[PDB]
């Protein structure tokens, strides 16, 4: 998933844009990578209880 | 680049370009490319 | 503001305005400071 970046690739975008525009996209896929594994563990705990 | 006759905005003309070998390097120290103002790609990754 | 160390070059180049041609010898729209230009 993009989360309405460019693309999901990393690879694409470090090489694709500029070294300073392609550090919106990469943040934009982070808040959602770093949210998804929130939510897994999240969920993880509540099954746990 | 170098050629005589060019077209307007009504009439743009179309040229696609083939396999070939894209030396973007030699393409800034001509005369008409100068300004590179866009979204999308960057011009040091053209290159690669 | 208060800043530890200012420093400033002199280089004219015509206007390569896009950079600051010139990995050829690089500031980025990142870097801390400002810039001067004037004809």
């Amino acid at each position: 998933s993009k989360f309405g970046a460019i693309s999901s690739v990393l690879n694409d975008i470090f090489s694709r844009l500029d070294p300073p525009e392609a550090e919106v996209q990469i943040d934009r896929l982070i808040t959602g990578r770093l949210q998804s594994l929130q939510t897994y563990v999240t969920q993880q705990l509540i099954r746990a209880a | 680049f170098n050629a005589t006759r060019f077209a307007s905005v009504y009439a743009w003309n179309r040229k696609r370009i083939s396999n070939c070998v894209a030396d973007y390097s030699v393409l800034y120290n001509l005369a008409p490319f100068f300004t590179f103002k866009c979204y999308g790609v960057s011009p040091t990754k053209l290159n690669d | 503001l208060c800043f530890t160390n200012v420093y400033a070059d002199s280089f004219v180049i015509r206007g390569e305005v896009r950079q600051i041609n010139i990995d050829y010898n690089k500031l980025p729209d990142d870097f801390t400071g400002c810039v001067i230009a004037w004809n």
